[PDB]
RNA sequence: UCCUGGCUGUAAAGGAUGCGGGCUAGGUGUCGGGCGAGCUUCGAGCUCGCCCGGUGCCGGAGGGAAGCCGUUAAGCCCGCCGCC
RNA sequence: CGCUAUUAUUGGGCCUAAAGCGUCCGUAGCCGGGCCCGUAAGUCCCUGGCGAAAUCCCACGGCUCAACCGUGGGGCUUGCUGG
């Protein structure tokens, strides 16, 4: 199978991380993956299709 | 004071990567740093490094992609022969082909794999993985 | 243009913040008054409200949870619930509603909405432990830690909170297509405000 | 300096009272009718020497290295432990 | 037999349990890298029936502890246990009680609830095979004063490590490994936890697609 | 115990934390200098924000046996001396 | 000898467990910003002359096999020296 990857950083998601995934709230066509470190530190993310530039 | 700028560049890259940055700036530039970044880009650890001109020296703008675990300079710059790379590999890297040892030779700066192909030795300066 | 007249925005007091600030908010901060008060801009509020409306409309209603510990935000959340089918917990958010199945009102939703990520911190910790996105209203003194979608607005005014939740509910219904035009939603904003 | 003495061709265990090893060696001794522990350890030492030579020769550069590799594999074939189409691994 | 027994003699209380019972989730790997919470050992009893055999339920340590009062001493029992499948899944747990059976039951349930995936490979300079008999690269772990470093080894070299690490790695499915340690290893709890975290840290290393074939990396079960 | 000219060279002489350089979120106070806005009884005056330098209290990630530290590190790197 | 990372180049510690000189100036020594030109002392490659034999590793052969002895290939001699 495939191992998901964070949208901000390019590191794999670990099997018991406090991560999240959600559908882009602008386009609705790309899945955003966020890891625990990026969520805590408030690292911004950018959709790979529309470029909504969210937190 | 400032003794070694390559070490500072690599430690800054390591920390910024650890905490999740997109771009990084390396203020005192140098041709060694340029060549090391060239090798890292060839082997796929970074992307799109650029040189900027302020009247003092060069600045290096580097983009990161999420592939570096640890990057560091080797001090002292040990000399190494063509038949002794395995020892330093086992000392600095975690697997038999995992990461690169950067070597300065009389033919230029390269990886130890290329240096072994050519059958030469030199000085150890940096490691990346 | 704006979803609601700028006069209405500014009379509610959405552009008004506190004296304290933060680095996470320099995105949304537009000006500094001469008394030390930091002022927000409303275009970003409008944009983020539209985006959040789309996002929430992409969810089944009853798997939506709203929270407000503050007194001035308890009735707006209850009306948001009554109007969108979502659940609302205004009072206290007993610790364990999302982590201890042995309690009576045990739930585990799909998304969370908080009025203030500091006052409502107990709920935000528990959501972090189950893996759901978080939508939060944030002021100038707020951090954006453990927040996936943010909405800049005053977070302490009864009228401002009422207006924001009114707009949110309206956009949710509009995107769910339970109404054909926005003007088909004439519920008075004065029904959201706290009763003195 | 000192001259060389002759050294044992077998090794002993590091700890003498481990239950797993005791059980294993007891079963082997009973099944193969071995007089004493010393025999087992002799054969185990033979095997360990083979394994160490393999580990050392694996991925090493030199004519002498490939010579030693072929010699090892042919000696094993002749002893009857591997077939003619066998690799160091 | 056991499948239907355990699946229909139990009513869940969480949405993950509901999904697992109705059948939207069938494989153990679909629960991990999403930020789910696991509150029911029946989930794992279903998606991994191998963690119910006594051959896979090693108890690692028992300790006695005391609380003093104006009357006397009140005794308590602490139990450290581990569970696992021998093909890439392992969990560790602790349990407190007034009797050994209570403690052991609670510990096994917590172990079931705390389970992780690991990666496996060869990694070593001296084997260079593509079979997942060891770990693919060196890793580090820590808990308390204990610092563990695991290194890949060749086939036939069995588990050069203390007994607790031997058991945990055997339950995780590793057969050959070298080790280096620092600190007070005579604390079973912290030694075990450090080995556990070292194993978990196989997923925190960034790899390139070539390395996967070069090292025979396997995530979870093989073939 | 004070004054004038010398000797002694010791203290929990303690931040119980050697010195230089680079990097890793910040918030809120106060001293000095500078810039910009506003008020002003027009004063070397008052309020607000920003840059540099000092000096405090909190605190996320991280570290640590813990107490605690946490851009004034007890974190990651480049150096030199002293000690166990 | 190892166990012992309780001598720590690899590879240890110095707020409170042993341990930062009371503070500063500076001699030897160690460590030293960026670019260009030259030299080739260190450094790397290639090749010549040396580093006795026995001892160490491997294969084949002779005493029943082996220990042992013989033939050949590598190593060791911590390195020196001519281009
Ligand atoms: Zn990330
Ligand atoms: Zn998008
Ligand atoms: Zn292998």
């Amino acid at each position: 199978f495939e191992v998901p990857v964070c949208t901000s950083c390019g590191k794999e998601i670990t099997p018991r991380e406090h991560a999240t995934h959600f559908v882009c709230p602008n386009c609705g066509e790309a899945i955003i993956w966020r890891c625990e470190s990026c969520r805590v530190l408030s690292v911004p993310y950018k959709c790979p299709k529309c470029g909504w530039e969210g937190p | 004071t400032l003794l070694d700028p390559l070490a500072n560049a690599l430690s800054h890259i390591t920390n910024s990567e650890r905490v999740g940055k997109k771009e990084v700036y390396i203020k005192p530039a140098s041709k060694l740093i340029g060549e090391v970044l060239r090798v890292m880009l060839e082997n796929g650890y970074i992307g799109e490094f650029e040189l900027i001109d302020d009247g003092r020296a060069g600045i290096y703008r580097v983009q990161l992609i999420g592939k570096i675990n640890k990057a560091g300079a080797i001090k002292p710059r040990f000399p190494v022969k063509a038949r002794d790379y395995e020892k330093w590999e086992k000392r600095f890297l975690p697997a038999f082909e995992f990461g690169i040892l950067i070597v300065s030779t009389s033919q230029g700066v390269m990886t130890h794999k290329e240096a072994l192909e050519k059958g030469i030795g030199g000085r150890l300066i940096a490691y990346v993985y | 243009e704006y979803l609601v007249p700028l006069d209405q925005y500014l009379a509610a007091g959405v552009h008004i913040g506190t004296q304290q600030k933060t680095k996470d908010m320099k995105k949304f901060i537009y000006r500094v008054r001469q008394d030390g008060l930091y002022v927000l801009d409303v275009r970003k509020t409008d944009e983020r409200l539209r985006v959040a409306g789309k996002f929430l409309a992409k969810f089944d209603p009853e798997s939506i949870l709203a929270v407000s510990v503050r007194l001035y935000g308890q009735r707006p959340v209850k009306k948001f619930g009554e109007v969108t089918g979502a659940k609302a917990i205004p009072g206290r958010f007993l610790p364990g509603t999302m982590t201890n199945p042995q309690v009576k009102n045990f739930i585990e939703p799909d998304v969370l909405i908080v009025t203030d990520p500091r006052a409502d911190h107990q709920a935000l910790k528990e959501a972090v432990e189950i893996g759901i996105p978080i939508v939060a209203l944030v002021d100038t003194e707020n951090f954006l830690s453990y927040v996936d979608i943010a909405i800049p607005t005053n977070n302490k005014g009864r009228k401002a909170l009422a207006l924001i939740y009114w707009i949110l509910a309206r956009e949710v219904l509009y995107n769910r297509k339970e109404i054909e035009s926005r003007e088909d939603f004439k519920i008075p904003v004065e029904d959201f405000e706290m009763r003195i | 300096g000192d001259p060389k003495r002759q050294r044992k061709k077998y090794e002993t265990p590091s700890h003498p009272w481990i239950k797993e090893r005791l059980d294993r060696e007891r079963v082997l001794k009973r099944n193969y009718a071995l007089k004493n522990k010393k025999e087992l350890w002799r054969h185990e030492t033979q095997l360990k020497e083979f394994r160490r030579r393999a580990r050392r020769l694996l991925a090493a550069r030199g004519k002498q290295a490939e010579i030693e590799r072929q010699q090892l594999l042919q000696r094993l074939y002749r002893l009857g432990l591997l077939p003619a189409d066998a690799v160091l691994d | 037999e056991i499948a239907q027994r355990v699946l229909e003699e139990w009513e869940p209380k969480t949405k993950l349990g509901r999904l697992v019972k109705e059948g939207q989730i069938t494989d153990i790997h679909e629960i991990f890298r999403k930020g789910y919470q696991i509150k029911e050992p029946e989930i794992v009893d279903v998606l991994l029936p191998e963690v119910n055999l006594r051959e896979n339920q090693e108890v690692l340590d028992i300790a006695l502890t005391v609380r003093m009062t104006d009357s006397g001493r009140r005794i308590r029992f602490r139990v450290l246990a581990a569970v696992g499948n021998r093909d890439g899944y392992v969990g560790l747990g602790i349990g407190h009680g007034r009797e050994v059976g209570i403690a052991i039951r609670k510990a096994i349930n917590y172990a079931k609830m705390n389970i992780i995936e690991i990666k496996r490979g060869c990694g070593s300079w001296e084997c260079r095979c593509r079979r997942p008999h060891s770990i693919p690269f060196a890793v580090e772990g820590k808990e308390g004063s204990v610092r563990v470093k695991l290194m890949p080894g060749p086939r036939g070299l069995g588990l050069v490590i203390g007994d607790v690490g031997k058991k945990i790695l055997t339950l995780a499915g590793v057969q050959d490994v070298w080790s280096q340690t620092l600190g007070e290893t005579r604390t079973t709890v912290n030694f075990a936890k450090a080995v556990f975290n070292a194993l978990y840290n196989t997923n925190r290393v960034a790899i390139k697609p070539e390395d996967i074939e070069r090292y025979g990396i396997v995530v979870g079960r093989a073939m």
